[PDB]
RNA sequence: GUAUUCCAGGGGGCAUGCCUGUUUGAGCGUCAUU
RNA sequence: AUUCAAUUAAGCGGAGCUGGAAUUCAUUUUCCACGUUCUAGCAUUCAAAGUCCUAUACGGGCUGAUCCGGGUUGAAGACAU
RNA sequence: UGAAAAUCCACAGGAAGGAAUAGUUUUCAUGCCAGGUCGUACUGAUAACCGCAGCAGGUCUCCAAGGUGAACAGCCUCUA
RNA sequence: GUUUCAAAGGCCUAAUUUUCUAGGCCACCAUCGAAAGGGAAUCCGGUUAAUAUUCCGGAACCUGGAUAUGGAUUCUUCAC
């Protein structure tokens, strides 16, 4: 029977996870993004080109 | 006469193990498609001292494949695991420390502990302090790797049985003496009622069969049979032989 | 279009929760369940006797249907035309005193085990329809060896149910002619010379050869693969 | 043929018609008239010493209470019988086994006035 | 007492095993019909 | 049959795709692989595609997730009990 | 390496529901009604308990002043 | 023996506005066990021959029901 301004504080994870503790997985949910998104750009790129290289094993 | 302590054990009374502080059952995940074929993603949160057990313990996350829910498994930590890693358990999985993998996919002259008898047993061989079992062989007809167990004694296992790479952790605890009667107290305080053992020549004829006699003698040979009955069965049990033994054991 | 995404699940074994698939392989049945179904399997898998087997040679479908069309004719009376019949029998008796000609002779197909096996120890009954799925096959198994002796046409057919639909029942479990009016008896004859050929003139045939002995899938595979790899290397 | 499609691996009880109840004859007969009645919950009006000084002073009339009488039936009792409005009840059980039970009226009706039409004083 | 759901008061009900029937059902255990 | 173990009885056994290829050369002839490994994030109410309609509001069938046998799976076995 | 569960709260998540000639909020300010049943005296010991009894025995706890002195030691006072 | 080789259920919203029917989700499981463990919320002053955190006077607080006034929020909206 407490007010919830007392019970919690106004950001993302408020009232559960501490500050820095959101600072960092909002860094790491950011750069893992940006990692995953290069692992279609190796692969593309090489996969598609094999297609080509092995062809050239043949001839 | 009486029934002797060693008969009496068996009633489990108060003879029963103190299982107040004790964390969990330290074991396996289950088996089945996820691990059968591929492998699964397990993050290591605490490493916790269990009450009464030479081996600090572990608590993985895995996920469920089929609901969104999350089951955590007690595994026992092999010496070199740390908070805030992954862990990697499958056939597919790779040979790292701390990794669980079926014995057909590990060379020969590896290390293991916490391995399975059977598939699907959960754990059985090598769970305690500082031991390790070493794989040997290998055979194509019969999926039956050959193991060395740290006793000595090899044994045939499965070759789609499990067992986590890696000696495990609390190595080094039976080194120190434990001086004080009161450090040997506090140890069984936390297991069993085992301790303050009279010597069976001390006691009364009637409460032991050593026992009676003006001076503290045992009077017959203390090698008794295989073929006896419960009672009887107080000192060497089917001895094949006795003295010092030099060496080599 | 514009607004709209597309987005792709991926269920390669870690990735994402699994979708909703049929699982009506893996069901925890009930006991009584499990009971029926292996009870099928349990009778294939061991080698019947012959008595027993000669119950699977059963009647086929496109001469069953003839026999049925056939037998519900010779039906018994339903309840109502019985007291139909006892209120013209007062009538008559009252005013005329006429029995055992009155009312005519019916013609009527007969049914109870204990009431047609004394039929065919007599020479009486034409064709007889035995039911192949008797609770204890113990009543039934002995008919056939009746039928052999006394030269009498018989037929094994399904269902112990469709008897008793003909006959006002439940079930009936056999089901016997023996008087037949003189326009149906063409077609009669023209049924049992169809029976004869599969039941009663193979009787000494049917005797001799056992059934079961018959594997699971897992067995059938394991056999054929066993054979092709040590033979045809 | 063509099975019925099931998800879970589980097996449960299937929720069926459950009948209610619609006898042909009635097991009590007779309907039993009421076991507590106005009469019966307050049975005499105290009469000691120190009832006196309690109907004077605090505006509290004091009864014995027979058992089985919670605090809202006891409210109940008096507002029908005597026609007082009740402001509060308080109940004890004495050493002897028979219960008591202080009960006090509002400023309105005064206790000494209602407690010489009763009987006692 | 402002009341299908909350509070109190007066009255009537709710155990287990087994039998006979009644109504809903479960199972490619199995039969005929589209 | 009898015995032992595990799960809320999910992916058993055999064929088929695309495989990528295989070298007697593409084959009704066999082997051979299946979507995640720098990081203590995140993953749930079934979406795109085509097909029609509910008259396009809000949503129905077929795919996305292949098909066929309903033996839950693995020991052990005419020994043991 | 030093209990468990009832119980209460927070966050992620976006289900469903809403306006302007009117509508949402009762985790806030005020305001209304109700709160059953049983225990409740006194003793707790050189006299209310057990020991044949008003028996130098035995029986779990809390509060705790001044001076001397290391001191909850011994010796002497105040309140009761 | 107490979750097992059992077909082991009780929790929310409408439909219907006869108050009886429809939506749904979710699922190895009785019940007893502590007046020193856990635990919703009360204090001061007065009064009796003998009772009080329990009666009287004065000031509070919690849980469960009902509910309407003020304030806040709203042209792009569930505050800055």
């Amino acid at each position: 029977t407490v007010s919830r301004t007392k019970k919690t504080v106004s950001r993302a994870y408020g009232g559960s996870k501490s500050a820095n503790a959101v600072k960092e997985r909002i860094v790491r949910a950011f750069l893992i993004e940006e990692q995953k998104i290069v692992k279609r750009v190796i692969k593309e790129q090489t996969e598609a080109a094999k297609k080509a290289e092995k062809k050239d094993a043949k001839k | 006469g009486r029934v002797i302590r060693n008969q009496r054990k068996g009633a489990g009374s108060i003879f029963t193990s103190h299982t107040r502080l004790r964390q969990g059952a330290a074991k396996l995940r289950n088996l089945d498609y996820a691990e059968r074929h591929g492998y699964i993603r397990g993050v290591v949160k605490q490493i916790v001292h269990d009450a009464g057990r030479g081996a600090p313990l572990a608590k993985v996350v895995f996920r469920d494949p089929y609901k969104y829910k999350l089951r955590e498994e007690t595994f026992i930590a092999n010496e070199g695991l740390h908070t805030g890693q992954f862990i990697y358990a499958g056939k597919k999985a790779s040979l790292n420390v701390g990794n669980v993998l079926p014995l057909g996919s590990v060379p020969e002259g590896t290390i293991i502990s916490n391995v399975e008898e059977r598939p699907g047993d959960r754990g059985a061989l090598a769970r305690a302090s500082g031991n390790y079992v070493i794989v040997i062989g290998h055979n194509p007809e019969d999926n039956k790797t050959r193991v060395r167990l740290p006793s000595g004694a090899k044994k045939i296992i499965s070759s789609d049985a499990r067992g986590v790479i890696g000696v495990v952790a609390g190595g080094g605890r039976i080194d120190k003496p434990l001086l004080k009667a009161g450090r040997a107290f506090h140890k069984y305080r936390v297991k069993r009622n085992s301790w303050p053992k009279t010597r069976g020549v001390a006691m009364n004829p009637v409460d032991h069969p050593h026992g009676g006699g003006n001076h503290q003698h045992i009077g017959k040979a203390s090698t008794i049979s295989r073929g006896a009955v419960s009672g009887q069965k107080a000192g060497l049990i089917a001895a094949r032989r006795t003295g010092l033994l030099r060496g080599s054991q | 279009n514009p607004l709209t995404k597309s987005s792709p699940r991926n269920f390669g074994i870690g990735q994402a929760i699994q979708p909703k698939r049929n699982l009506s392989r893996y069901v925890k049945w009930p006991e009584y369940v499990r009971l029926q179904r292996q009870k099928k399997i349990l009778s294939i898998r061991l080698k019947v006797p012959p008595s027993i087997a000669q119950f699977q040679n059963t009647l086929d479908r496109n001469t069953a249907a003839e026999t049925f069309k056939l037998l519900k004719k010779y039906s018994p009376e339903t309840a109502a035309e019985k007291k139909e019949r006892l209120t013209k029998e007062a009538a008559a008796i009252a005013e005329g005193k006429t029995k055992q000609e009155a009312s005519p002779k019916p013609y009527v197909v007969k049914y109870g085990l204990n009431h047609v096996v004394s039929l065919i120890e007599n020479k009486k009954a034409k064709l007889v329809l035995i039911a192949n799925d008797v609770d204890p096959i113990e009543l039934v198994i002995f008919l056939p060896a009746l039928c052999k002796k006394m030269g009498v046409p018989y037929a094994i057919v399904k269902g112990k149910a469709r008897l008793g639909t003909l006959v006002n029942q439940k079930t009936s479990a056999v089901a016997a002619l023996t008087e037949v009016r003189e326009e149906d008896e063409a077609a009669l004859a023209k049924l049992v010379s169809t029976i004869n050929a599969n039941y009663l003139e193979k009787y000494e045939d049917s005797k001799k050869h056992w059934g079961g002995g018959i594997m699971g899938q897992k067995a059938q595979k394991k056999i054929e693969k066993r054979a092709k790899a040590a033979e045809s290397a | 043929k063509a099975l019925k499609v099931r998800t879970s691996a589980s097996f449960r009880l299937p929720k069926t018609l459950k009948l209610a109840r619609s006898p042909k004859y009635a097991t009590k007969a007779v309907p039993h008239y009421n076991r507590l009645d106005s009469y019966k919950v307050i049975e005499q009006p105290i009469t000691s010493e120190t009832a006196m000084k309690k109907v004077e002073d605090g505006n509290t009339l004091v009864f014995k209470v027979s058992l089985k009488a919670n605090k809202y039936q006891i409210k109940k009792a008096v507002k029908e019988l005597y026609e007082v409005d009740v402001l509060s009840v308080n109940t004890l059980v004495r050493p002897n086994g028979t219960k008591k039970a202080y009960v006090r009226l509002t400023a309105d009706f005064d206790a000494l006035d209602i407690a010489n039409r009763i009987g006692y004083i």
